[PDB]
RNA sequence: UAUAUGUCAGCGUGU
């Protein structure tokens, strides 16, 4: 299924797409798994922690 | 060999759309494509002057952390849609909007003061949302032209005359781009087979020229490489 | 020229009052401890760098000697005084003299996650790859060709 | 600057003694006022001592020797100037 | 709003108190981001009865935990409502939705 | 300062580790312009840079690449190695041909190469093969070309369409005068701002110009390609 | 360095 929602959209059904070195501009030599991912700001402040 | 470098001309400019605009460099040699590139991306995205929203002061409004009578969205959601409005200012640097509105419907930017100088790429852009009939929403935004990204918190070590009550700073992000892309593809003139041609995507707030933008990069890029030029 | 008027330049951080601390630091350890003290790499000697930020900076190789993790953990730093404390701090606590881990002698000091990764990749061959079966002066070249 | 001081421990051999030596030597020049016997890079005191302590030219023995030297022409300074 | 979730995030919303849910059907009489009035429906009026309900919203209230709390109507002018229906998102919640 | 102001290098510093090893120093620089720099010049000076090398040769007894001659310690694919490690300066035009003659005992040094006025040896105590045996001899024309960058014999071979005349053993040509570079990006502190860039940069080359020559014909090559576009 | 006035419980976080 998610397969399918992938093929939906235009991309691709691996979930790995190509990625260029941002300081270089070099392609990456692997394809790399990017995504949407849920995160979350715990209560562990650095400048409370000092 | 040595002297034969064909140098990259401005061909064709696509303005594809108010903020998406395309550019194509050509001729280019081989290998140079990805470096000119390259170097014009990472130029772009980081060092391209901008104006931004720095200081608002509401007549009815103490501190960010409050609500206005007759207002749909908050006071810090007020000044987070202000912080992406797209201003462009010609010779000032430094101006003071003011914006008045009266009734029940949405204050966008087409509701600001007319000035001469300044002009709005986005008259479109919501502000704000009046629900009622009595309400009166009157507002003095700050407008300055710097460059990158400088947070409110930097910008409190100025003391002068501490600030009065009722002035709200707002983060800066003068960067007028927010995407580039790039691409290398095979160029033809006369009967000359290894040549390249790039073609850069740039999509910004529409506050500035590409072509302006390509030359201003150019500029930055030739002022420090002439240190590696006279090497001493 | 007193007391007072250094407090108020240090309060107001002055230009200068960077490169005295600049200065001040340029060779004096500090020891760097983790909560849970367990055994004697628990508390070492580093010598500071000067950086922006809220969070100490910590080298990846002494991880496994701190037993510590980049998920929040939290370190404690401690500023030796008299001459005595720099120097054995520098001779006796300093992370290049401990190596070997006093329980057993193994070494202490060993690439864990990335490293390891990175040499294994780089140190890998494939039988049928671009430039294959060509001839090069020394490691020079082959860095050249690879870039 | 300074990474190891496994050199300077061979010179000493011992390693606790060494930090001892080398506390000395720092003493004596930050308030003695006594002079580097090595090029002074810019380093700290204790850099310095334990440089100038790696090709031996101060350990235990050697800066005995030179405060008893100290000791001797001071004494004797003094009673040229009491006689 | 979480892009992927588990369909809980509604549950966990309403039935904590932290969003304003309306007691009664009817349309937003007024708006504002500090109070609601709404009209209720003449079906669910009691007799001699104005017909108004009102939702003051917690503006920026300091919690237990020195966080912030805050209500943000997500309702606009004149909208039909029902009941159960929210008519403000409280902390950590996007139209209904949790959102950690 | 202004919008369009921008930090400048003033820490430049230069150390000499050999006649062809050189360490620059730029400090401060403008935070990410140092990886800009960098990657820009290490990419131009590693596949633009315009010098003469080593095209092809032919050497009489051999045939192929994998043959063998009598007298001579080293095999054909390490005498093409040594070749290819040889730094000729071409001043009179970009295709010159020379021929290396020798018979004895001992190494063959570039110093036995054929005088020519236009080409220049930079290292005459090259060494590039060995005889062993009185009697055998070497005799080979070597072919320089001027070129950029880094040609491999594979791109050349399928390019050549000449029906592969045969004994003309394909030599890899590193036109670049550069052996290596590398550069890295340091944290410097201006002031407050402990966040500004510096850039080192390690260069070796073939000893045919300086490094610092390098970095200025570089920089040079940038800025000319860029004048279009500079107001 | 001596500054304005810190002690016990309960709860919680990381190893
Ligand atoms: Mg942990």
């Amino acid at each position: 299924e998610i397969k399918e929602l992938l093929k939906l959209g235009d991309l691709p059904t691996s979930g790995q797409i190509r990625l260029y070195d941002g300081r270089t501009g070099e392609q990456f030599e692997r394809p790399v798994t990017v995504g949407y991912m849920y995160m979350l700001k715990l209560n562990h402040l650095v400048d409370d922690k000092m | 060999s040595v002297t034969e470098f064909l140098k990259p001309r401005l061909v064709d400019i696509e303005q594809v759309s108010s903020t998406h605009a395309k550019v194509t460099l050509e001729p280019l040699e081989r290998g140079f494509g990805h470096t000119l590139g390259n170097a014009l991306r990472r130029i772009l995205l980081s060092s391209m002057p901008g104006c931004a929203v720095t200081e608002v002061e509401i007549d009815g409004v103490l501190h960010e952390y409050s609500t206005k009578e007759g207002v749909q969205e908050d006071i810090l959601e007020i000044l987070l849609n202000l912080k992406g409005l797209a201003v462009r200012v010609q010779g000032k640097d430094e101006v003071i909007l003011t914006l008045n509105k009266s009734g029940i419907g949405p204050v966008t930017a087409a509701d600001i003061t007319h000035d001469g100088d300044v002009e709005i790429v986005k008259p479109q852009h919501v502000i704000c949302h009046l629900t009622d009939e009595n309400a009166s929403i009157s507002m003095r935004i700050k407008v300055q032209r710097g460059r990158g990204y400088v947070p409110a918190s930097t910008r409190i070590h100025s003391e002068e005359d501490e600030r009065p009550i009722g002035r709200l700073l707002v983060d800066a992000c003068y960067s007028p781009v927010e995407r580039i892309a790039y691409n290398v593809e095979a160029a033809r003139v006369e009967q000359r087979t290894d040549l390249d041609k790039l073609v850069i995507e740039m999509e910004t707030n529409g506050t500035i020229d590409p072509e302006e933008a390509i030359r201003r990069a150019a500029t930055i890029l030739a002022e420090q490489l002439e240190a590696f030029v006279d090497l001493r | 020229t007193t007391i007072k008027a250094a407090k108020k330049m240090v309060e107001r951080e002055e230009a200068v009052v960077w490169d005295i601390l600049d200065e001040v630091i340029r060779e004096h350890p500090v020891l760097l401890n983790r909560a849970p003290t367990l055994h004697r790499l628990g508390i070492q000697a580093f010598e500071p760098v000067l950086i922006e930020g809220k969070a100490i900076q910590l080298h990846p190789l002494v991880c496994a000697a701190y037993n510590a993790d980049f998920d929040g953990d939290q370190m404690a730093v401690h500023v030796p005084l008299t001459l005595e404390a720099q120097l054995e701090a520098r001779a006796l606590m300093m992370s290049t003299n401990n190596i070997l881990s006093p329980a057993n002698g193994e070494p202490i000091i060993v690439p864990s996650q990335d490293v390891v990764l990175g040499l294994y990749y780089m140190t890998r061959d494939c039988v049928n790859a671009k430039g294959e079966g060509m001839v090069l002066t020394g490691p020079k070249e082959a860095e050249r060709l690879y870039r | 600057a300074r990474v190891t001081v496994q050199d300077a421990v061979e010179k000493i051999g011992n390693r606790f003694d060494l930090v001892l030596v080398a506390a000395r030597r720092a003493r004596q020049m930050q308030v003695g006022g006594k002079d580097p016997l090595v090029p002074e890079e810019n380093d700290k005191t204790t850099v310095i001592a334990l440089r100038e302590i790696e090709e031996g030219l101060i350990n235990n023995q050697i800066l005995d020797v030179r405060e008893r030297q100290e000791q001797q022409e001071q004494e004797a300074a003094e009673l040229q100037a009491v006689t | 709003k979480p892009l992927v979730g588990t369909g809980m995030e509604r549950a966990v919303a309403v039935d904590s108190g932290v969003t304003a849910v309306a007691k009664r059907g009817g349309v937003v009489q007024y708006v504002d981001a500090s109070r609601i009035v709404i009209k209720v429906n003449e079906d669910e009026m009691y007799p001699g009865e104005a017909g108004i309900d009102i939702y003051n919203l917690t503006k920026y209230t300091r919690s237990n935990q020195n966080t912030c709390i805050n209500q943000m109507p997500c309702v606009s002018l004149g909208e039909p409502v029902e009941r159960g229906d929210v008519l403000a998102d409280g902390p950590s919640t996007d139209l209904g939705e949790l959102a950690l």
